[PDB]
């Protein structure tokens, strides 16, 4: 499923070695599926993929 | 031919020769201009013409 649009809202975060930051994605898609998620920046990585 | 509903979305595939997709798609007569930017292919050889 391709997604029509996505908006990001970041909660509180602390820069650290642990996964201390959190955010929320509002998504609109066309089918129920198992999309992958990635961070394209060098300075950010995601617990879930 | 795609089954069209009252409202929704359709995903399609296409092939182009141009480095940019700057081409008009028509749906049941309605015209819309797609603007894109196609990268060079990663392969070098294909088994298709």
């Amino acid at each position: 499923p391709t997604i029509l649009e996505v908006s990001c809202t970041v909660a509180d975060c602390i820069y650290s070695a642990d996964f201390g930051g959190s955010l929320t994605l509002q998504y609109k898609a066309n089918r129920e599926g198992h999309c992958p998620v990635h961070s394209h920046s060098t300075t950010a990585v995601l617990k879930e993929a | 031919t795609t089954h069209v509903t009252a409202t929704g979305s359709i995903t399609l595939h296409f092939s182009t020769s141009s480095p940019q997709a700057n081409f008009i798609v028509s749906l049941c007569g309605k015209k819309t201009t797609c603007n894109a930017e196609c990268k060079p292919p990663a392969d070098h050889i294909i088994g298709e013409p």
